[PDB]
Parts: structure tokens; C-alpha cells; sequence
């Protein structure tokens, strides 16, 4: 591919990780760990978060 | 009501283009028991029966656009379509990179500014999703680990 500058994951070099806990059939209290390496998109969310948060 | 025609692009392998081209401009319709279609449900493989011998296709995205023009007196022309689409016969895989004509060759790569460019969204959606359906969401901007 044409060489181009490849960009770091984002200016501060930091990706994104996001714990959710949710209820099983029956009884059950799982807890799943999810770690976002996209750069970009991870970006875009964490400031939807921020959004989100003042649409209060 | 009148839904606009969708034109699309059929490349061949040159031979079997020899044969198809020469039945084209024959004009019979020996050329339609002759030449046929079928495309799947996945929506970008195909396969095009040319003389009734199969080959495998593929319906790739074209790095421009193309616009059909039609004239009556070879000085005015009229816009009938866009065309972005071509059924390439022998996802990333169904982008084109180059173009139709010579000079336009690895446009995708050379001749396409960055800028413009950047499935995100659905990403997002589902981000969405998954955090409405838990019960306690926990966040950190990470470093290496």
C-alpha cells in the first residue's frame, strides 16, 4: 500500500476497556470484561459517554 | 411508478469476452440461451454461464463513479445512471482498487485523498446494545497491559 504516517492508537496511546454485568437463566450474577483495541471508534464512544452523561 | 434501471459492469475473461462480444453484435437471440447469470444470496458471488460453461464472479465496488449518458445528437447527452458496480468474472475483497480506464490505476491508494475516507457506526450500535442490557457498566482509558 502507498506509504502513509501510521497513527498510535489515538494521541494519548490509550485504548478502551469496558466491564458489563448481567443476569443468566435461572440465577446467575456473570460479569464480562471487554477490551476495545480500535483507536478510532473508541474515541467516538468515550465522547457519546461524555454526551450522554450531560444529556441529564 | 418508475424505479431507476441498475446498470452494472460485466467483466470476462478475454476469450470467453471474444465469444460474448462477438454474439453481442450478431444481435440473435442465441446469445440469450447462450449467456446467463445467477446470482447468490450472499449478494457478492455469482456465477456467469458463458455458451453454458461456468464461471466464478465476483460483485466488487468501484473506486469512482460512473454515469451512463445517453444522445440522440451526439451533443447533448443525458445522464441514465450511476454506475459503482462490476461483476468481475474468472468486504475488502469486494473493493476495487483501480478503475476502469488506463490512467485511473490504483486510484484507491494514489489518486484518492485520505481525508475523505473515514461500519463504525454498527460497532457503536451494538456497544449501545450490549451496554443497555447489563446492569452495572465499569470504564477505564487503559495503557499498555
Amino acid at each position: 500500500t502507498a506509504s502513509v504516517t501510521s497513527l498510535n492508537s489515538s494521541a494519548t496511546g490509550r485504548c478502551l476497556k469496558i466491564y458489563r454485568t448481567f443476569r443468566d437463566e435461572e440465577g446467575k450474577e456473570y460479569v464480562r470484561c471487554e477490551t476495545v483495541r480500535k483507536p478510532a471508534v473508541i474515541d467516538a464512544y468515550v465522547r457519546i459517554r461524555t454526551t450522554k452523561d450531560e444529556e441529564f | 411508478p418508475h424505479e431507476l434501471e441498475s446498470q452494472f459492469i460485466l467483466r470476462l475473461p478475454p476469450e470467453y469476452a471474444s465469444t460474448v462480444r462477438r454474439a453481442v453484435q450478431s444481435g440473435h437471440v442465441n446469445l440469450k440461451d447462450r449467456l446467463t447469470i445467477e446470482l447468490h444470496p450472499d449478494g457478492r458471488h455469482g456465477i456467469v454461464r458463458v455458451d453454458r460453461v461456468p464461471l466464478a464472479s465476483k460483485l466488487v465496488d468501484l473506486p469512482c463513479v460512473m454515469e451512463s449518458l445517453k444522445t440522440i445528437d451526439k451533443k447533448t447527452f443525458y445522464k441514465t445512471a450511476d454506475i459503482c458496480q462490476m461483476l468481475v468474472s474468472t468486504e475488502k475483497k469486494f473493493i476495487w482498487n483501480h478503475g476502469i480506464t488506463l490512467p485511473l490505476k490504483n486510484v484507491r491508494k494514489r489518486r484518492f485523498r485520505k481525508t475523505a475516507k473515514k461500519d463504525v457506526e454498527k460497532e457503536v450500535k451494538r456497544l449501545l446494545s450490549t451496554d443497555a442490557e447489563a446492569v452495572s457498566t465499569r470504564w477505564e482509558i487503559i495503557a499498555e497491559d
